[PDB]
């Protein structure tokens, strides 16, 4: 039961298009995430002197 | 494979000991294996594989 849960489980999920969809995300993320929470902290500081 | 055996821990390592005759009130046991493949196939079943 439980191997045929997990082969259920498993064909759902495509290498193909679960590869393209990590690859797009890891390349969209790629040494920036610190410089986009810095520019979040700035947009809070420019909407806190814009509003 | 198996292989049970029983195991004294102390965390202090000192101190009073135990005399002769006496008993450890203190026990541990392990989790077990068939709720653990119960639990595991529960959870994966759960899951909505056509959303997936």
């Amino acid at each position: 039961t439980l191997f045929e849960t997990i082969t259920a489980i498993s064909e759902q999920v495509d290498p193909i298009k679960l590869n393209e969809t990590l690859t797009a995300a890891a390349q969209a993320l790629d040494g920036l995430g610190d410089k986009f929470g810095r520019s979040i902290v700035d947009g809070n500081a420019i909407l806190a002197d814009v509003n | 494979v198996g292989e049970q055996f029983i195991d004294l821990t102390s965390d202090s390592g000192g101190g009073a000991y135990f005399q002769p005759g006496d008993t450890i009130t203190k026990a541990t046991v392990p989790a077990e294996v068939g709720p653990a493949l119960d639990a595991a196939e529960k959870g994966l079943a759960v899951l909505p594989k056509e959303k997936i």
